[PDB]
């Protein structure tokens, strides 16, 4: 069926440029226009421009005119968007989407998105610290515990607990961006307070951007 | 005084033509300071064909040796609000484009200026704007980023920057 | 073309009827589409031509309007419908409408976590305050050290509404240099929610 597949996440320093690919299949690539959209984190969608796949002509949003370049290679049914002179304002998720030719409205199939992070920071694996259960984190039969996943770059990290066997009561929070330019995230879980001396609790933090995976045993105080 | 376009390969003088229309794309996503921007079309051969003002000659951005309108410039679009639909401009008086055989094709600057002025006038009345700006092609294959045409079975390519870079109040 | 989408957010219950509108700065025929987006997921087309359902979209969705005023209507909300909706009019996207789940007020369970020893050795102290399973979203979290308001060295984030009980949870982190952390004794986060303030604390010398 119809499939738009984009290239992987990118990390860039300001002033650099990024090029994201959109490989398609399941349809005649030259019969539809291709559009590019982006979404800053937590923000709305905005259109960047379209490309005519038969001839390669383009219409860029005025906001991006002069530093975006859209191209395509019909022989492999792939579209490309290159954005130049990047600043942290360009951090966000970039999407390709198909419309009928010579139309801008029906974007019926979308790419899965490509995260682009623009920062003066550089790739950094997390330091994972325990949030140890104590009498300050206990409520009768329940106690709270977790992991603090501090100072990593870029997004994203994933957290499981006990290799994914612990899912009830887990809350993994959105990261915050510190003024260092590094991210910090917390994951917590509430468990039976009677299990604390006896059940092992390990958070599994995966930071694919730095190819780091950290397992942390959280022991009671 | 002429607008002298570089072209490659050099078109011979027998490939000189009359410009009878052109085909435009309106810049998308513009905040619009009472301003509307147009470029040579970002579309393909289908956009050209749908205008239905071409003649025998196959050409891009400018129609060569096509049909003229009767009294005034006529601008047409299948949807004025849709920046993915090209705008079909048919001239009422043709503009000669004379090729030297030495790598250029020339247009009278005053005639081109007065044609754009008329096109700007019709666009302004369509879009309720004040300022109309023509800018160059934003990209594409060589056939579409250049004014391209098939003369005599051979394809020629003229840079059209000089034809689309001006402002009209 | 300019677009004003309303409301920016609304909350409703499973089964009731919600209406989202999109206004254009000029007549657009029916050249409009509605999309749905869930957090971390790809936008999904629901309606185009202002009123044509995309194939397989459930019947509770409909769109209408012509000229400048358009409406997406969800006749009876299902749980899978709580998500963000965008109109699109030519190249302009609306600002987005997030549809939240209505539920009764719930007070937070408040917990605090002192800095770990391993962090402390590296010269930094992060104190973490946890507000577990509360509603509505609005709560005032303040940090106080030796009873003085901090306001400038902390950050917070909030989960999306829980899939099971529709509550929120909030994490706030106070971060100090180790040197400053050892200048003070009492560390507290105070959570204010509507005639209740809860203050969780500890003394550094015992944690
Ligand atoms: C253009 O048309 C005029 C008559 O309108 C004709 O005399 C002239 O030869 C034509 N020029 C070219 C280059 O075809
Ligand atoms: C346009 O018409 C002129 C005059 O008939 C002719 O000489 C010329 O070859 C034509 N242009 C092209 C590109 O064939």
């Amino acid at each position: 069926q119809v499939q738009l597949v984009q290239s992987g996440a990118e990390v860039k320093k300001p002033g650099a440029s990024v090029k994201v690919s959109c490989k398609t299949s399941g349809y005649t690539f030259t019969d539809f226009y291709m559009h590019w959209m982006r979404q800053a984190p937590g923000q709305g969608l905005e259109w960047m421009g379209w490309i005519n796949p038969t001839g390669g002509g383009v219409n860029y949003a005025h906001k991006f005119q002069g530093r975006v370049t859209m191209t395509r290679d019909t022989s492999i049914s792939t579209a490309y968007m290159e954005l130049s002179r990047l600043t942290s304002d360009d951090t966000g998720v970039y999407y390709c989407a198909r419309s009928p030719a010579r139309e801008l409205l029906p974007l019926d199939y979308w790419g899965q998105g490509t995260l682009v992070t623009v920062s003066s920071a550089s790739t950094k694996g997390p330091s994972v610290f325990p949030l140890a259960p104590s009498s300050k984190s206990t409520s009768g039969g329940t106690a709270a515990l977790g992991c603090l996943v501090k100072d990593y770059f870029p997004e994203p990290v994933t957290v499981s607990w006990n290799s994914g066997a612990l899912t009830s009561g887990v809350h993994t929070f959105p990261a915050v961006l510190q003024s260092s330019g590094l991210y910090s995230l917390s994951s917590v879980v509430t468990v039976p307070s009677s299990s604390l001396g006896t059940q092992t609790y390990i958070c599994n933090v995966n930071h694919k951007p730095s190819n780091t995976k950290v397992d942390k045993r959280v022991e009671p105080k | 005084d002429t607008i002298t376009l570089p072209c490659r390969p050099a078109p011979p003088p027998h490939c000189s033509s009359n410009i009878t229309g052109l085909i435009l794309t309106r810049q998308g996503g513009y905040s619009n300071a009472n301003t509307v921007i147009f470029r040579p079309s970002g579309g393909d051969w289908r956009d050209i064909a749908r205008c239905q003002i071409a003649g025998t000659v196959v050409s891009t951005q400018l129609f060569l040796n096509g049909s003229l309108a009767e009294e005034e410039v006529v601008i047409r679009s299948e949807d004025w609000r849709d920046n993915a639909k090209s705008i079909c401009v048919q001239l009422a008086t043709s503009v000669e484009i004379a090729c030297t055989g030495a790598g250029h094709c020339a247009i009278s600057r005053a005639k081109w200026a007065n044609t754009l002025k008329q096109i700007a006038s019709k666009l302004r009345e369509q879009y309720g704007a004040k300022t109309i700006i023509f800018k160059p092609s934003s990209g594409g294959d060589p056939e579409f980023v250049n004014h391209s045409f098939n003369c005599g079975g051979e394809f020629f390519y003229c840079a059209s920057t000089q034809l689309f870079a001006s402002t009209w109040f | 073309i300019q677009v004003t989408q309303s409301p920016s957010s609304l909350s409703a219950s499973v089964g009731d009827r919600v209406t989202i509108t999109c206004r254009a700065s000029q007549g657009i025929s029916n050249y409009l589409a509605w999309y749905q987006q869930k957090p971390g997921k790809v936008p999904k087309l629901l309606i185009y031509g202002a009123s044509t359902l995309q194939s397989g979209v459930p019947s509770r969705f409909s769109g209408s309007g012509s000229g400048t005023d358009f409406t997406l209507t969800i006749s009876s909300l299902q749980p899978e419908d709580f998500a963000t909706y965008y109109c699109q009019i030519y190249e302009t996207f609306g600002q987005g409408t997030k549809v939240d789940i209505k539920r009764t007020v719930a007070a937070p369970s408040v917990f605090i976590f002192p800095p770990s020893d391993e962090q402390l050795k590296s010269g930094t102290a992060s104190v973490v305050c946890l507000l577990n399973n509360f509603y509505p979203r609005e709560a005032k979290v303040q940090w106080k050290v030796d009873n003085a308001l901090q306001s400038g060295n902390s950050q917070e984030s909030v989960t999306e509404q829980d899939s099971k009980d529709s509550t929120y949870s909030l994490s706030s982190t106070l971060t100090l240099s180790k040197a400053d952390y050892e200048k003070h004794k009492v560390y507290a986060c105070e959570v204010t929610q509507g005639t209740t303030s809860v203050t969780k604390s500890f003394n550094r010398g015992e944690c």
